[PDB]
C-alpha cells in the first residue's frame, strides 16, 4: 500500500537497474563515526541477544539437553578464573549498552539530545555506565566467593 | 558533423525557458499558471542556479522600516544607471517592485522579519529618500545574509506547483532560427549525450552572465554568458557588454563575495593608515555610496599604496565594532564565509577584500516588453519574433552604466513576471506550433561534433585561462585606450586560436570537457564583444571609466546650466547603447549605437529625471 | 542529419496528480507510540530480574521479550529484506519469517519456564560458575 | 614538491561493461588552491580532463560538488586539503547512489522526493498574491532557522544508511527537514495533511536515529532533530501552536 511517491521511487529504481548504472560505495568506505557504529552496536546486540533466546528456548527445547547439564558440562573444563567472567562480561554488556542506549535512542526520537555535544557525550555516556554496570555485576560475585577463602564466618 | 552519429530528439511547447534562474523560475510559473505547456531548460539544477548565491537582499520601497515611496527607488536606479538607463524599463522596475517582492512572502520567502512582523529592510548602496536629498533608504528586504538562497528556492518550490516541464543538465547550443523568428531551442542532453530540438512559439532566454570571462570574480563557474552568445550565433547585436560592474566587497583570495549588506548594517572600509577612507570620496554616502564608485575608490587607493596587507595590494572590510549579536543575526552567511576562505573571526578581525567582477549589466538588447530588439540606423527599433529576455544576460536596460544594490534579483523577478504577463497576451492560441525547417542547427551539431573530438595543440583549460588574464588587465576598473587597444590586439589573436583547440574527453555522456569547451566559445565572443566596445567608448560613465577621457560626455555639458549651451549631434556624444555585432564565425565586430530612452512609461505616473551630475 | 525522432517528456512526479485519489490515512504513528512506551517500561524491568527472580518473573519477561523482540525483527527484516534485491515473494518469505521467528521464540521461552530451570534461574545457575 | 596525492573513484558508462575504478591522482599543493574542489579541477585541467564532476559556486552554497571525501560526505568547493603529502585524500560519490560518470551521480530521485513535499506555501483562504504581507513573528520565522538553509546536496541522505536500504519509500533526512521546514512556517495552513504523506512506517519513521545526516551535513544543520519533531507530531505527541494572530492595524 503505496503512497504515489514511492510508486515512482520504485519504477525509479527499475530504470536505474535497467542502466545496468553502479552504486556508490558505503560500508566499503564510509568512516568510522560514534554515531552510527553505536547504531551497529545497538542492533547487532539488540538481535544477538534474540537469536540467543531462539538458540536457547527452542534449541534446549527440541534437544534432549535439560539446561543443568549444560551448566555442569563447562564445569567439566573448568576454565580459568578468569575466562568464565569475561563470558559473563561478554553475557551483561549486550544487555547492559543495549538497555542503556535504548533511553538514548529514544531520546533521538523526541528530539531530545540530538545535537552533536549531547550525541557524542551520551556516546561515551551510554559505553561508561555499560562498562560499569556489566564489571561491576560481574566482579562483584566473584570477590563475594574469593571473600570466603578468607573471611571472618 | 562527420567524425561521428548523434541521436537527434524533437518536442513541441509553446514557449521554451533557457534558463532556471530566477527571471527563469519566475518566468515558468507566470506561464504555468497562463496554462502553456512550458519547457524549462537549463544546463544545471534549478537551485544550483546562480541567484542562489545572493546574499544582500531584494529592493523594494515596502517601508516595513519608514516611509517611502517607490518614486525615490526609482531615482536612486536612474542616477545609479548615469542616464545610459532606458526609463521605460525602470519605471516598470520601481513600481511594480512592492508587488513582485510581496509575491515572494506570499510565496512562502521566510524574509527576516521587524518587531512589528514586517519585511525587515536594511540599507545598500547608491539609494536614499526624497529623490538624493533625504536620507539613506531602507528598501532592501531580505532574509538576513542568504536572500538569494531563499527566493531562489521558493521560487523553485512554487513551480513545481505550476505543472512545467523541466529539462535538467541540458546544455542549449543555439536558439533556432528561421529567418527573424525563433521557432525554439536545440541542446545537448548531458545525461545520455542525445541531442534535443524544441519547437516553441516563444523563447525566453534567462541564461545569466559571462562573469568568467574575467579571471577573478564573484559568479559560479557555470557564468559563462551563454544566452549572450546564443543571441549572437543566431546573428543579433548584444548592448553595453563594456559595462562591467566591479563589487567592492569580493575578498582577496577567491574573490567570494563579502555583501554590501555587510556595509548596510554599518560596517566600513579602512586603508593602511587606519582611514575610513570612503568618508573622502563620498562626502554623503560615504561607504554606502555606488559600487563603480567604492571600486573605484578602493583601487585609487592601493594604486597609491595605501593598500593593506604584505602586498599592500588589497584592503579591509570592518565588522570587528558592530555588536556581535547583530553580525550573528545579520551577517551569518558571510560571518561563516569568511572564518573558511579567510580564517577571519569578523567580530575581532577585518575582512580582507578587494573590488571584483560581479554583475554584466550588459546583455541581449531588448523593450520595456522584455522582447529581443535589433537595432538598424533608420529602421529603428524592430523586433525579434518569438523571442524574449531576462535576468542577467539582459539589457532593457534598467541598470545602464551602473547597476544599483540589490535590484538585480528584482529585475530577474520582475521581468520574468513580465515575460509571462507579456506574452500570455500577445500570444494567441489559434497560432499554431511552428514546425522547424529542415536541417535545423545540423551546424550547433557540427560545432559539436568539432570541438568534441578537438584536435589542435591547444588545452581547452588554458586557452580560457590566458583569455581570462588578458582580459583582466586590459578592461580593468579604469581603463585607458593604448591598453584597450592593446588588448583587442591579444583577445582577437586568442580568438583565432579557437580553431587550434585540444579536448581529450571524447564521451557524450556527461562530457563537462567538451561543455566547458563550449562555454569557452560562448566566453570568447562575450569577451571579445566587451574589450571593442571599451576601446572605442571615449567616455567614463558608471563601471566604464577611461583614465584618457574623464568626463561623462553628454548632448549637454550639464554642470553648466542647460538653456544657453547648445545640443551635441549623436554622433560626438556617449550618451547612447553600446550595440555589438560580432560574425560569429570569424570574429569580426562591428558597432553601432543606440538612444537611450528617456521617457517613463506614464508622463502622468511619473516625471523623466534629467541628467544631473552623479555625485556620492 | 535532422532525420530525427520525436521523443516524450522525462520522467517526473507530479505531487499536483498524485494528489487524486490518494485518501490512505493508515496512521502507523500511534503503533511507534506504543513500541517505545513499552521499551520505556522494560527500563525498571531488566533491573527488577536480576533482584527478584521467579518462574512469574520470567514470564513477565517471555511476554515482554517475545513483543518487544517481535516489533524488532520485524524492523530488522524490513531493512535488509528487500523486494529490490530479493525479488518480490522471496522478500514476502522474510517477511512472514519474521512472525515465524515471534512465535517460535514465545513457544521457546514458554517451554524452558514451564519444563526446565527458567529464564531467571538460568542466569543464577550461569553467574554461580 | 609536496606532492599530494589522491585516490579518486572513477567510471566510464561509455566503456562497454566497464565497471567502477580507482584513480591515484597527484598534486602539487604549492601550485594549488587550498580547498579539495581546487585540486580536481586543477587535475581536470592540467591531468585528465575526462575527471567528470559537479561544480558551480566557489563559496559552498550552491550544493552541486556534494561528494565523499576521506570517508565523509561533505561539499568540495569548502573542505580543506588534508596538509599530510604521506597520505591520501579518498574521493568517492555520494553512497549508494546510482552513478553516471566517475563522481556524477543521479539525484532526480531525492530531487522527486522533496517535490513530493509540496515544497510551497499552503494557506486555506484564499489570498491575493501582491497584494498583502502576511504576518509572521520574529519569534515564528526565526524557527525556520535551521531549515530554511539547507542546499539540497544531499550530503544527509547520502549518508543515513537506512535510506541506502529503503531509498524508494524513506524520504531521507534532507527531504524530511524540508517536509518539516513547510509543517511549521506558522503562515502555512495545511501543515495536518502534509504530515499525513508521511503518517506510513516508512516514509518518516523509518528514521532508526543514527544521526549521520548531522554529524556529515556542511552546513552545520540538524535533520535528526526534525525528524525528531515530526514523530512526536505523527504520533500526537505534540502540534503546532497554529498562526499568531495577525493584528488588524498591521
Ligand atoms: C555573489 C552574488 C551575490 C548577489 N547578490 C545579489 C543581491 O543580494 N541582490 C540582487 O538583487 N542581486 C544579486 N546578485 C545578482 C543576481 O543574483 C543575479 O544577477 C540574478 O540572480 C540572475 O538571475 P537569472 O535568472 O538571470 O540567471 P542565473 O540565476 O544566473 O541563472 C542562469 C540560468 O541559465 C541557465 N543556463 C545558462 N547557460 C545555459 C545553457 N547553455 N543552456 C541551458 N541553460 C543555461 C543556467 O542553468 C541557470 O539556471 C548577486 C550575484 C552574485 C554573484
Ligand atoms: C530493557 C530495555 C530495552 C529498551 C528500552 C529497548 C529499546 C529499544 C528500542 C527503542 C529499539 C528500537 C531502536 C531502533 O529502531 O533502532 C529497540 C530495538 C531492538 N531491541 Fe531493544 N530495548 C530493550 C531491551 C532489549 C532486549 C533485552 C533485547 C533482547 C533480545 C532487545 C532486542 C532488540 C532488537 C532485536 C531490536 C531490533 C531493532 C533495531 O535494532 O533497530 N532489546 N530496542
Ligand atoms: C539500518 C539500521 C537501522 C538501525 C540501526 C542500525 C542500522 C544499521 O545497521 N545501519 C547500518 C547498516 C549497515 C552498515 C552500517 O555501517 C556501515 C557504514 C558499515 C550501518
Ligand atoms: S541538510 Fe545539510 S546536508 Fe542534508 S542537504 Fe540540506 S545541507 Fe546538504
Ligand atoms: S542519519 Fe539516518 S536514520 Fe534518521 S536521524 Fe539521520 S536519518
Ligand atoms: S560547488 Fe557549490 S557546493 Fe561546492
Amino acid at each position: 500500500e503505496k503512497t504515489p511517491i514511492q510508486v515512482w521511487g520504485w519504477d525509479y529504481l527499475m530504470r536505474q537497474r535497467a542502466l545496468k548504472r553502479p552504486i556508490a560505495p558505503h560500508l566499503t568506505i564510509y568512516k568510522p563515526q560514534m554515531t552510527w557504529m553505536v547504531s551497529g552496536l545497538h542492533r547487532v546486540t539488540g538481535c544477538a541477544m534474540a537469536g540467543t533466546l531462539l538458540i536457547g528456548g527452542v534449541g534446549f527445547s527440541v534437544l534432549p539437553l535439560d539446561f543443568t547439564t549444560f551448566v555442569e558440562f563447562i564445569r567439566g573444563l573448568g576454565i580459568p578464573w578468569v575466562i568464565l567472567d569475561t563470558f559473563k562480561f561478554i553475557i551483561a554488556f549486550p544487555i547492559a549498552f543495549h538497555t542503556l542506549n535504548g533511553i538514548r535512542f529514544i531520546g533521538f526520537d523526541m528530539a531530545k539530545g540530538t545535537d552533536i555535544p549531547s550525541i557524542y557525550r551520551g556516546a561515551y555516556l551510554v559505553l561508561g555506565l555499560a562498562a560499569l554496570i556489566s564489571l561491576a555485576v560481574v566482579v562483584y560475585p566473584r570477590w563475594e566467593r574469593h571473600k570466603k577463602a578468607t573471611l571472618p564466618t | 558533423s562527420n567524425i561521428a552519429q548523434y541521436k537527434v530528439i524533437d518536442h513541441a511547447y509553446d514557449v521554451v525557458i533557457i534558463g532556471a534562474g530566477g527571471a527563469g523560475l519566475r518566468a515558468a510559473m507566470g506561464l504555468g499558471e497562463a496554462g502553456f505547456k512550458t519547457a524549462v531548460v537549463t544546463k544545471m539544477f534549478p537551485t544550483r542556479s546562480h541567484t542562489t548565491a545572493a546574499q544582500g537582499g531584494i529592493n523594494a520601497a515596502l517601508g516595513s522600516m519608514n516611509p517611502d515611496d517607490w518614486k525615490w527607488h526609482f531615482y536612486d536606479t536612474v542616477k545609479g544607471s548615469d542616464w545610459l538607463g532606458d526609463q521605460n524599463a525602470m519605471h516598470y522596475l520601481t513600481r511594480n517592485a512592492v508587488e513582485a517582492v510581496t509575491e515572494l512572502e506570499n510565496f512562502g520567502m521566510p524574509f527576516s522579519r521587524t518587531p512589528e512582523g514586517k519585511i525587515y529592510q536594511r540599507s545598500f548602496g547608491g539609494q536614499s529618500n526624497n529623490y538624493g536629498k533625504g536620507g539613506v533608504a531602507k528598501r532592501t528586504c531580505c532574509v538576513a545574509d542568504r536572500t538569494g538562497h531563499s527566493m531562489l528556492h521558493t521560487l523553485y518550490g512554487n513551480s513545481l506547483r505550476c505543472h512545467c516541464t523541466f529539462f535538467i543538465e541540458y546544455f542549449a547550443l543555439d536558439l533556432l532560427m528561421d529567418k527573424g523568428r525563433c521557432v525554439g531551442v536545440i541542446a545537448l542532453c548531458l545525461e545520455d549525450g542525445t541531442i534535443h530540438r524544441f519547437r516553441s512559439k516563444r523563447t525566453i532566454v534567462a541564461t545569466g552572465g559571462y562573469g568568467r570571462a574575467y579571471f577573478s570574480c564573484t559568479t559560479a563557474h557555470m557564468n559563462t554568458g551563454d544566452g549572450t552568445a546564443l543571441a549572437t550565433r543566431a546573428g543579433i547585436a548584444l548592448e553595453d557588454l563594456e559595462f562591467i560592474q566591479f563589487h567592492p566587497t569580493g575578498i582577496y583570495g577567491v574573490g567570494c563575495l563579502i555583501t554590501e549588506g555587510s556595509r548596510g548594517e554599518g560596517g566600513f572600509l579602512v586603508n593602511s593608515e587606519g582611514e575610513r577612507f570612503m568618508e573622502r570620496y563620498a562626502p554623503k554616502a560615504k561607504d554606502l555610496a555606488s559600487r563603480d564608485v567604492v571600486s573605484r575608490a578602493e583601487t585609487i587607493e592601493i594604486m597609491e599604496g595605501r593598500g593593506v596587507g604584505p602586498e599592500k595590494d588589497h584592503i579591509y572590510l570592518q565588522l570587528h565594532h558592530l555588536p556581535a549579536e547583530q553580525l550573528h543575526q545579520r551577517l551569518p552567511g558571510i560571518s561563516e564565509t569568511a572564518k573558511i576562505f579567510a580564517g577571519v573571526d569578523v567580530t575581532k578581525e577585518p575582512i580582507p577584500v578587494i573590488p571584483t567582477v560581479h554583475y554584466n549589466m550588459g546583455g541581449i538588447p531588448t523593450n520595456y516588453k522584455a522582447q529581443v530588439i535589433k537595432y538598424t540606423k533608420e529602421g529603428g527599433d524592430k523586433i525579434v519574433p518569438g523571442l524574449y529576455a531576462c535576468g542577467e544576460c539582459a539589457c532593457h536596460s534598467v541598470h545602464g552604466a551602473n547597476r544599483l544594490g540589490a535590484n538585480s534579483l528584482l529585475d530577474a523577478v520582475v521581468f520574468g513576471r513580465a515575460c509571462s504577463i507579456n506574452i500570455k497576451e500577445e500570444l494567441k492560441p489559434d497560432e499554431k506550433i511552428p514546425e522547424l525547417p529542415e536541417g535545423a542547427g545540423e551546424e550547433s551539431i557540427a560545432n559539436l561534433d568539432a570541438v568534441r573530438y578537438a584536435n589542435g595543440d591547444v588545452p581547452t583549460a588554458e586557452l580560457r585561462l590566458t583569455m581570462q588574464k588578458t582580459m583582466q588587465k586590459h578592461a580593468g576598473v579604469f581603463r585607458r585606450g593604448d591598453i584597450l587597444a592593446e588588448g583587442v590586439k591579444k583577445m582577437m589573436d586568442l580568438f583565432k586560436e579557437l580553431k587550434r583547440l585540444k579536448t581529450t574527453d571524447r564521451s557524450l555522456i556527461w562530457n563537462s570537457d567538451l561543455t566547458e569547451s563550449l562555454e569557452l566559445q560562448n566566453l570568447m565572443l562575450n569577451a571579445t564583444q566587451t574589450i571593442v566596445a571599451a576601446e572605442n567608448r571615449k567616455e567614463s560613465r558608471g563601471a566604464h571609466a577611461r583614465d584618457d577621457f574623464p568626463k561623462r560626455e553628454d548632448e549637454y555639458d550639464y554642470s553648466k546650466p542647460i538653456e544657453g549651451q547648445t545640443k551635441r549631434p549623436f554622433e560626438k556624444h556617449w550618451r547612447k547603447h553600446t550595440l555589438t555585432k560580432q560574425d560569429p564565425r570569424t570574429g569580426h565586430i562591428t558597432l553601432d549605437y543606440r538612444p537611450v530612452i528617456d521617457k517613463t512609461l506614464d508622463p502622468a505616473e511619473v516625471d523623466w529625471i534629467p541628467p544631473i551630475i552623479r555625485s556620492y | 542529419t535532422s532525420a530525427a525522432v520525436t521523443g516524450a517528456a522525462p520522467p517526473q512526479f507530479d505531487p499536483i496528480a498524485a494528489e487524486k485519489g490518494f485518501k490512505p490515512l493508515h496512521s502507523h504513528g500511534t503503533l511507534f507510540k506504543i513500541e517505545r512506551y513499552f521499551a520505556a517500561a522494560m527500563v525498571p524491568l531488566i533491573p527488577a530480574a536480576y533482584f527478584i527472580h521467579g518462574r512469574e518473573m520470567d514470564l513477565c519477561l517471555a511476554l515482554a521479550l517475545t513483543l518487544h523482540v517481535h516489533w524488532g525483527v520485524w524492523g530488522v527484516v524490513n531493512d535488509y529484506g528487500r523486494p529490490f534485491v530479493l525479488g518480490d515473494t522471496l522478500a514476502a518469505a522474510v517477511r512472514v519469517g519474521a512472525y515465524i521467528f515471534t512465535a517460535c521464540l514465545l513457544a521457546g521461552l514458554l517451554y524452558f519456564n514451564e519444563h526446565d530451570v527458567g529464564l531467571t534461574r538460568a542466569f543464577e545457575m550461569v553467574w554461580e560458575l | 614538491k609536496r606532492i599530494k596525492t589522491f585516490e579518486i573513484y572513477r567510471f566510464n558508462p561509455e566503456e562497454p561493461g566497464a565497471k567502477p575504478k580507482l584513480q591515484k591522482f597527484d598534486v602539487d599543493l604549492d601550485k594549488c588552491g587550498t580547498m579539495v574542489l581546487d585540486a580536481l579541477i586543477k587535475i581536470k585541467n592540467e591531468v585528465d580532463p575526462t575527471l567528470t564532476f559537479r561544480r558551480s559556486c566557489r563559496e559552498g552554497i550552491c550544493g552541486s560538488c556534494a561528494m565523499n571525501i576521506a570517508g565523509e560526505n561533505t561539499l568540495a568547493c569548502i573542505c580543506n586539503i588534508d596538509q599530510n603529502t604521506s597520505k591520501t585524500t579518498k574521493i568517492y560519490p555520494l553512497p549508494h547512489m546510482f552513478v553516471i560518470k566517475d563522481l556524477v551521480p543521479d539525484m532526480n530521485l531525492f530531487y522527486a522526493q522533496y517535490a513530493s513535499i509540496q515544497p510551497w506555501l499552503q494557506k486555506k483562504t484564499k489570498i491575493n498574491l501582491g497584494e498583502k504581507q502576511q504576518y509572521q513573528s520574529i519569534k515564528e520565522q526565526e524557527k525556520l532557522d535551521g531549515l530554511y538553509e539547507c542546499i539540497l546536496c544531499a550530503c544527509c541522505s547520502a549518508s543515513c544508511p537506512s535510506y541506502w536500504w529503503n531509498a524508494d519509500k524513506y524520504l531521507g533526512p534532507a527531504v524530511l527537514m524540508q517536509a518539516y521546514r513547510w509543517i511549521i512556517d506558522s503562515r502555512d495552513d495545511s501543515a495536518a495533511e502534509r504530515l499525513a504523506r508521511m503518517q506510513d512506517g516508512f516514509s518518516a519513521f523509518k528514521c532508526h536515529t543514527i544521526m549521520n545526516c548531522t554529524k556529515t551535513c556542511p552546513k552545520h544543520l540538524n535533520p535528526a532533530r526534525a525528524i525528531g519533531e515530526i514523530k512526536m507530531l505523527l504520533t500526537k505527541m505534540k502540534t503546532k501552536p497554529a498562526p499568531l494572530p495577525t493584528p488588524a492595524n498591521f
